[PDB]
This record gives structure tokens, C-alpha cells and sequence, in this order.
């Protein structure tokens, strides 16, 4: 019964806490206006402020960084609650508040919103599942990673068993506006590409030209248009400039434009273009066959494309690995030093059978609880069969 | 002997078992160094005759 | 002003191929976004020197410096090493209404941040806001009226 | 290590005194012997590749990877990554009354990545819903594509 | 910027908004949708505790007083009293066991000096322990009074 | 030295990595002395002295 | 230990190499330091039985 206790208890790592703060994020569409993104900043608060004022003591909202990146559809809440005195009972912790929180945003129609307790400490977020990397291996570009990261993506939510919540980290190939400067008009019309290029960077995206002093500190000094004149795509018939001559070209002559597609966080892991992927286990099964089970629907993709594990699933933590080996040497350092103190090879075998008898009600504690085996208990068990250790030693070091 | 082989070692994760380990051989050692220090002293110049 | 692959081409691909002999090292992360900016995150063994880990890195990262756009090291490349998770928040209010958040932004990061930055083990402060800046704001209609470009 | 840098900080104490030919191709500094340790061949077995082909695969694939690893303090390839080659004739440039100089600002020219920035980004007119990125000049990946440069 | 034929100037105002602003316009924080500033701040690997924490409010003690009308603080963000509560109802613990045994000694060795001896054998063998904790690096964390507590 | 040493210009990408693009003369020209005679310079009015 | 990784990277390389693409090894003080050793646990062997 011992060691059906100790398989039928699951096991975490160290239990997350209620530590008086947490989180809540927000992520639009693209290319979403930073406007829509405040929109659904306003409610979000509107929530935290009218239906939580017992336990809220202060969001503190941030409109333009995300847990993923900068953006304008990218949203982030830092919410912290009133006393833990001042809130009493289960109701009222981080559980069932970012729960009911969570469930509420939920509604939400075209934004992403999802809150969460802070995981434990520090960046040990080394738990929850996995993080799998896709690796062009070859030249093979951003179109066949795109669609071979798909054929994964795809073939593996519809795994449901040992596998789930099977998504892309990234963010996602939002259109993009291409501008082509014919260069043969520009030359037979006697203009810089240079001053073409130049001006065409600075209006729409802004240039630090040189620093100025303010009150006896230095800043920046930045150009760029209006606003008034780069929110449409007809707004760059609007421009002109100088030809060698001295007559003044709109870009309407000399260019042509058109809409595209690609990504807006590109990236790489280890030289190579990669992309990242995440998602869990699933209900009853471990992190471990999981990670094999991607291993091997990632075995059947295109040619050129490899897998590598990082981030939490480079390491691959406790209980299960090697920590009943270290269980084991000590084990064997006990009988040991028992064989020391009886001088017998039998008699600390009087003192081994003590061990069963503690995590018996180890054990027992654990699963009536709705509990779970951790690096807490597995020192509680320690202890347990170290003290147990002690009185048996001391009866038959007493009876010897 | 059982504490020991604990902080042994691996990971992210090992890190913590060091930090019982450490923190209880080290009370073993000086709770049982005071049982020969100050207690069989203490339990002898304060028990009362019986 | 750039574009995600512009940066990634001519930012990225060229740091990260003059990352190397770089001791102890696990791997390298990179990202590269539409808002012109890249990250590249290096990591190392656990209980390794912080220090010295943190500059040979750029021992490299001047091995490519002459290699990056005029437009990058004008504003110029930092090198952390540093947790992601925060440690504290400090909010700044203006009680009365007198000051816009602009305004506040500017006073702390005219006032507060260069200090709180400059005391030891923190790592990076990264500020909710912005410093002023001279703006000189173009029009196009006036600016060929006088046949003027930027 | 700490022999390591304490060069390197001297090493740019001086880097902006030499020639920008030379901090164009860049500066290194290493710290390990002078024997090898290994030499590992790469021979292709049909005859499907040259020997610049061989030597292009690992320079793209092979060395970037193993010099990456902690402890290898100098890689040196047996042969050239790739390069765009472009081999004028003279006979032919004085024909049409052209240098090698308008060659090299031609290229510089029609072969760059330029950052144009996007539509409706910040500041932006209150009441826009459209925020995508602008895409510009951006780099040559073919001969051809040389080829045809005006 | 340019002089005319008709003997016209033509000024930088002429063709622009000249105007104190924002390097970025980017990042717009509220709290409690007041508009606000304010640091975000992180921890440099190998850093140093509820120091640093401190620390801020060091540099910003020193800044407190020469502010503005009507500039005041808040502190949304504390990883920081949890770190107080946490240690706190630690002592507490150690307390709590300490008297409970007191009892439990006396429901046996009922007399106020048998039952004062284990008494004394507790603090020694704590107290001793954090100063062989010091001696091998280990600080007061958590993790260690948990340790003091099984 | 553009011509007889070569000259590296820019960077290209070639298959989602970032290279070199040098630009020297043909080895047709630059084998013998006399082949300095070959070359060309435009000079400050339009004609191009060797 | 350099000398393993370098089969660690190259492991991870083999199989997207071209048609025909195969490594050699002219070049190796490894196994070298690998038939030292060896034929030194012989000889403590060897003086234990003799």
C-alpha cells in the first residue's frame, strides 16, 4: 500500500503562493490601433475597480508592452489586492479572483484576455509543461517554416490524449505595405535616391537628427511629419522632392506600391531561423512522453526541418529523473554506518524495516489532503524516516 | 546520512535541496555536540534528587 | 523606423554570426520585431560567473559594431544581464492635475531614473513613459511650397 | 579571461585610429594555443560538389555551430564561405566612359535594406484603426539580380 | 532655412510644429486610470536581496522633496512584504513549537527545571546554525527558516 | 586598389544568411605590369585618362 | 570534453548534408590520450596479479 500511495500521489514542484500581486494580459489582433488595445484596457479595470473593490487595492495598467512584446495591441494589468487580513477565506484569494477574473474577461470578442498569479518566484517559471523549437535547418526561408511549423501545429491538436493547448508563442504575419522605387524614373528625372530614401525613412518613421540641452541635461531632437500626413497609404502621393534640376517630384511618378505579407517578431534559436512552441500535457499524462510524442510527430515534416528542446524542457527537473538514487546512497550510507554501530550485517536490518511504517502516513497525509508530492514534502519524508531511524536505534541499541 | 546525498545536486532544481540539507546536518550537529556540551552539564547541575 | 526583417538581416544575422568563444554557453535566443528593435539572449550554466559572462559577450559584440548601420550606434546597443521578472513597480501620480503624463514621464526620467539605475545589482530599469525630445513636426504642403524636402 | 579583455579595452582605445577598411572587416581577439587539437575533413564522395561548394556548405552550416561551443578559442576554415564576386573589365568600363568608383556606388545604391517606418503609428490621429509597417528597399539574394543593376 | 529671390525668410516654424515631446509615444500607463509614470524594475543575476529593495528607497528618499506641486508616489508592485510575512510568521512557528513542547515536557517532567533544560538546548542549536549559515553562504531566505522550522 | 586588391562593398543574404560582395577586376588584368596601362580614370571634365 | 562536443554539434548536422557529403577525421590527438590510459589500467592490473 506504501508504494501504490507513493504512484496513485501526483507530484509538483513547490506550491504557488498567494503573494499579494498578480497579472493580467491583453493582446489584440494586428495591426489593432493602440486606441482599441486601450479600449479593452478601460474594460478590464472597469472589472478590477466596480466588481472587486473588497480585495483590489490598485491596478496599475500599461498600455504598450505585453509579456510577449511591444505593440499597439499589446496589453499588460498590474493589480495589487488589499491585506490578506482583509480578506478572509478562499473566495478571496488569487485562485478563485484571477479565476473568476479570467472567466469574466472570457467574454471579451476580438482581444485575448487572460490573468495570472505570478509562478512562484523569480524567471523559475521552469514548470508548466513545455517550449518546442522548430529549426530551419536549411535554406529553406519564412513561406516553408511558416507551413511546415503549420503541419505540426495542426497534426499534433489532434492528439488530444497526451498533448493540448498545442499553439505558436510568436506573434502573427500581419500585412505589410511595399513601396518599390523604380530606379531608371529616378535617374532619368534627375532625383538622389538618396534624398528619395531619405526622406521617405524620416517622414514616416521619425529620424534623431542631433541633442539639444534641456534645463541643464541633454535630449534627443527627432523629424518627422505630422501625423496628419502618414495614416493612409494615399498620403504618400503628398511628397515631394527636389530633383537635380531644381523642379520637385511627387513620389507618384517615380514609385509604385502594393500590400504583402510577413512576420512582426521574427525568429531565430541558434543561428538558424526557428520558431517557438508551447502548450501542456494533458490531464493524466507527464511532461516527459509528451515532449516524446512531439519528437515523433515532428518526425514526419519536410525535409530540412529539425527540433530542439530549450527553456524548460532543456533541463527536465526532479522526483522520477535520479532523486530516488540519492534516496538509494543515502539508504546505503545509513546501513552503513549502521553496520558501524551494531557491528552486525543483520541487526540494522531491525532498523530498516522502521522505514515503510513512516511514509505509510507520509503518504497518507498527501493524498487526504488533495495534496501533492514536492521537494516540501519529499523533505518531510526525510525527516520522517530519519526520526523513525532514531527511535528504532535507540530500542534495540537499548535491547543489544 | 540521510540528509547529505540531497544536496546532491542536479539542475534548477537541486539548488533548493541544498538549502535543507545544509540548514539541518547543521542543527544536527550542533544539537548533538551541546548533548555532550551542554545538556549532560545542564542535566546536572539542574535535576533535583529523587 | 524599421521593418522586422530589415533589422533582422542587418542587425541580427550580424551580430549573431560574431557570437562565439563565448564560454559556458547553453544557447542563443534571438528575436526581431516589426518596431525595429532585436534582443539576443545568451545563457550559461547555472552557478557561472556573472561578470565575466557578461563581457565576453561584448568583447564580440565590438567585433561587429563598425558592422551595424550608422542609423543603430547613433542611438547605440546596451548589454544586460539581468531576471526577466520585475522586482517592484514604482508609480509616479500627479495629485492636483497640475502635470499631464507626459510631463511626469519626463520629470522621473529626467530625475529618477538615471539614479535608482545607477545603484548596483539592477540590472535594467525600464521606464513606463518617455523623455522629452525637441519635435520638429513636418508638413509636406508647406515643406514643397518652398521647394524644401526634409 | 580577465587577461583576456583587459587587452580589449585598450583594443578600442584605438579602434576609431585605424582605417575604416579595416574595422569594415573587423578586429578579433583570441586567448588559445597554437596546435590544433582536431582536424575533421569534409570530402563530397559522388563528385556532386567542387571543393568552394564543400567549403561554402560548412562555413554556412558547420563552422558558425562548432565555434559556438565553450573552449574553442579559434576556428580556421580550410577554404571561403561564399561571396558575390564581381570581376570587371576594364576595356569595357572605359567604353562607356565609367571607373571602378560609380561600380562601387551603384552597388551601394541598388543593393540596401532602408527603414521606412508605418502606417499610423504614434503619435496617430485619434480615430484610425489601420497599423501595418512599411517595407522598402530591401537586400539582393541572386546574381541575376546583381546582373541587372543600372 | 532658405532666403527667396523676393528677398523672403523662410523659418523652420514655417514649415513645422516646433514642440517639446516624446522620444516615443508608445507607452501610456494609468493607475487607477489617473495618468501615471513610473519605473519598471529588474534584478541583475547575482544579486542581492530585500538590498536592493532598499536601495530605492535610498535614492528616493534623497528625491522626495524637490518635486513638484502635487507629486506623490504610489507602490503598486511588492515582491517585497511578502518576503516580511513569509519570514515573519516563521518566528512565529519556532515560537509556537517552543512553548507547545514546553507543555508537553511539563505533562511529563513536571517540574520547572527538567522542563527548562530542553528549553535552552532549542535557541543555542538554532542561533548556532545561522552562523555555520553565514560560514557557508546560505542566507536567511525562506527555504532556511523552513529548514530551522522541520 | 580597387581593381588589383579587390574591395569589399556591402553584404548580401544568400539563402536566410548574410555574405559578402567584393568587386575586383577580372584576373585577365591584372597579371602583368604593363596591364596598369589598361586602366582608366575619368577625369574632372569628362575624358578618361589612363 | 571539447573533443565530444565537437561530435555533439556534428551529430546534430549529419543529416541534412547534400548528396554525397561525408566526413573524415585525418586529424585526431584523442585516441591517443584514449590507448595512454588504457594501457595503463593493464599495467596496474598486470602488478596486481604478478
Amino acid at each position: 500500500g506504501m508504494a501504490y500511495l507513493f504512484v496513485r500521489l501526483p507530484s509538483s514542484f513547490l506550491p504557488d503562493e498567494d503573494q499579494g500581486v498578480f497579472m493580467t494580459m491583453v493582446q489584440l489582433p494586428a495591426g489593432a490601433t493602440q486606441e482599441r488595445t486601450q479600449k479593452v484596457l478601460n474594460e478590464v479595470t472597469h472589472y478590477y475597480l466596480t466588481k472587486e473593490k473588497n480585495n483590489v487595492e490598485s491596478v496599475f495598467a500599461v498600455n504598450g508592452a505585453g509579456a510577449a512584446g511591444a505593440g499597439q495591441n499589446t496589453g499588460i494589468a498590474f493589480v495589487s489586492l488589499k491585506d490578506w487580513a482583509d480578506r478572509p477565506g478562499e473566495e478571496n484569494k488569487v485562485e478563485a479572483i484571477t479565476m473568476r477574473a479570467t472567466r469574466a474577461f472570457s467574454q471579451i470578442k476580438d482581444a485575448m484576455v487572460f490573468a495570472f498569479n505570478l509562478p512562484a518566484i523569480v524567471e523559475l517559471g521552469t514548470a508548466t509543461g513545455f517550449d518546442f523549437e522548430l529549426i530551419d535547418q536549411a535554406g529553406l526561408g519564412h513561406e516553408k517554416l511558416t507551413q511546415a511549423r503549420n503541419q505540426l501545429l495542426a497534426e499534433a491538436a489532434k492528439h488530444p490524449d497526451m498533448l493540448t493547448s498545442v499553439r505558436p508563442n510568436g506573434l502573427e504575419d500581419t500585412p505589410q505595405f511595399k513601396i518599390d522605387i523604380d530606379q531608371e524614373k529616378a535617374q532619368a528625372l534627375g532625383v538622389s535616391i538618396n534624398d528619395i530614401n531619405t526622406t521617405l525613412g524620416a517622414a514616416w518613421g521619425g529620424s534623431y537628427v542631433n541633442d539639444f540641452i534641456d534645463r541643464g541635461r541633454v535630449k534627443k531632437v527627432y523629424v518627422m511629419s505630422e501625423a496628419k500626413y502618414r495614416m493612409l497609404p494615399d498620403d504618400i502621393g503628398d511628397w515631394y522632392v527636389r530633383a537635380a534640376d531644381g523642379q520637385m517630384v511627387p513620389f507618384s511618378a517615380f514609385s509604385s506600391s502594393r500590400w504583402e505579407y510577413g512576420s512582426p517578431r521574427l525568429e531565430r534559436y541558434n543561428g538558424l531561423p526557428s520558431m517557438e512552441i508551447l502548450g501542456q500535457a494533458a490531464p493524466g499524462k507527464s511532461t516527459g512522453e509528451a515532449m516524446e510524442l512531439m519528437e515523433q510527430l515532428a518526425s514526419k515534416l519536410p525535409t530540412g526541418v529539425g527540433y530542439d528542446w530549450t527553456g524548460m524542457s532543456y533541463q527536465e527537473r526532479l522526483s522520477g529523473n535520479q532523486a530516488p538514487s540519492l534516496y538509494a546512497i543515502s539508504l546505503i550510507v545509513v546501513f552503513l554506518c549502521l553496520a558501524a554501530l551494531y557491528e552486525s550485517w543483520s541487526i540494522p536490518f531491525s532498523v530498516m524495516l522502521v522505514v515503510p511504517l513512516g511514509v505509510i502516513g507520509a503518504l497518507l497525509a498527501a493524498t487526504f489532503r488533495g495534496l501533492t508530492n514536492d521537494v516540501y514534502f519529499q523533505v518531510g519524508l526525510l525527516t520522517t524516516i530519519g526520526l523513525s531511524a532514531k527511535n528504532a536505534i535507540l530500542i534495540v541499541e537499548f535491547a543489544k | 546520512a540521510v540528509f547529505v546525498p540531497m544536496a546532491f545536486f542536479g539542475g534548477s532544481t537541486g539548488a533548493i535541496y541544498r538549502q535543507f540539507s545544509i540548514t539541518i546536518v547543521s542543527a544536527m550537529a550542533l544539537s548533538v555536540l551541546v548533548a555532550l556540551i551542554l545538556t549532560p552539564a545542564l542535566c546536572a547541575t539542574m535535576l533535583k534528587p529523587i | 523606423g524599421a521593418d522586422a526583417k530589415t533589422v533582422q538581416d542587418t542587425v541580427t544575422q550580424v551580430i549573431e554570426q560574431n557570437m562565439n568563444g563565448i564560454d559556458n554557453l547553453m544557447y542563443m535566443s534571438s528575436n526581431s520585431d516589426s518596431t525595429g528593435t532585436v534582443q539576443i539572449t545568451l545563457t550559461f550554466e547555472s552557478g557561472t560567473d556573472a561578470d565575466i559572462a557578461q563581457v565576453q559577450v561584448q568583447n564580440k559584440l565590438q567585433l561587429a559594431m563598425p558592422l551595424l548601420p550608422q542609423e543603430v550606434q547613433q542611438q547605440g546597443v546596451s548589454v544586460e544581464k539581468s531576471s526577466s521578472s520585475f522586482l517592484m513597480v514604482v508609480g509616479v501620480i500627479n495629485t492636483d492635475g497640475t502635470m499631464t503624463q507626459e510631463d511626469i514621464s519626463d520629470y522621473v526620467a529626467a530625475n529618477m531614473k538615471d539614479a535608482i539605475s545607477r545603484t548596483s545589482g539592477v540590472g535594467d530599469v525600464q521606464l513606463f513613459g518617455s523623455q522629452y525630445a525637441m519635435r520638429i513636426w513636418m508638413n509636406p504642403n508647406e515643406l514643397n511650397k518652398f521647394q524644401l524636402t526634409p | 579571461d580577465i587577461a583576456q579583455v583587459q587587452v580589449q579595452n585598450k583594443l578600442q582605445l584605438a579602434m576609431p585610429l585605424l582605417p575604416q577598411e579595416v574595422q569594415q572587416q573587423g578586429v578579433s581577439v583570441e586567448k588559445s594555443s597554437s596546435s590544433f587539437l582536431m582536424v575533421v575533413g569534409v570530402i563530397n564522395t559522388d563528385g556532386t560538389m567542387t571543393q568552394e561548394d564543400i567549403s561554402d556548405y560548412v562555413a554556412a552550416n558547420m563552422k558558425d555551430a562548432i565555434s559556438r561551443t565553450s573552449g574553442v578559442g579559434d576556428v580556421q576554415l580550410f577554404g571561403s564561405q561564399y561571396a558575390m564576386r564581381i570581376w570587371m573589365n576594364p576595356n569595357e568600363l572605359n567604353k562607356f566612359q565609367l571607373t571602378p568608383v560609380d561600380v562601387i556606388t551603384a552597388i551601394k545604391a541598388q543593393n540596401a535594406q532602408v527603414a521606412a517606418g508605418q502606417l499610423g503609428g504614434t503619435p496617430p490621429v485619434k480615430g484610425q484603426q489601420l497599423n501595418a509597417s512599411i517595407i522598402a528597399q530591401t537586400r539582393l539574394t541572386s546574381t541575376e539580380e546583381f546582373g541587372k543593376i543600372l | 532655412l532658405k532666403v527667396n529671390q523676393d528677398g523672403s525668410r523662410v523659418l523652420l516654424r514655417d514649415v513645422a510644429k516646433i514642440e517639446l515631446g516624446g522620444e516615443n509615444y508608445d507607452i501610456i500607463a494609468e493607475f487607477n486610470g489617473q495618468p501615471a509614470s513610473g519605473l519598471g524594475i529588474k534584478l541583475a543575476t547575482g544579486a542581492n536581496a530585500l538590498d536592493t529593495a532598499a536601495a530605492i528607497r535610498a535614492e528616493l528618499a534623497k528625491m522626495e522633496p524637490f518635486f513638484p506641486s502635487g507629486l506623490k508616489i504610489v507602490y503598486p508592485y511588492d515582491t517585497t512584504p511578502f518576503v516580511k510575512i513569509s519570514i515573519h510568521e516563521v518566528v512565529k512557528t519556532l515560537v509556537e513549537a517552543i512553548i507547545l513542547v514546553f507543555l508537553v515536557m511539563y505533562l511529563f517532567l513536571q517540574n520547572f527545571r527538567a522542563t527548562l533544560i530542553p528549553t535552552i538546548a532549542v535557541p543555542v542549536v538554532l542561533l548556532g546554525t545561522f552562523a555555520v549559515l553565514a560560514a557557508f553562504g546560505f542566507s536567511i531566505n525562506t527555504l532556511t527558516m523552513f529548514g530551522m522550522v522541520l
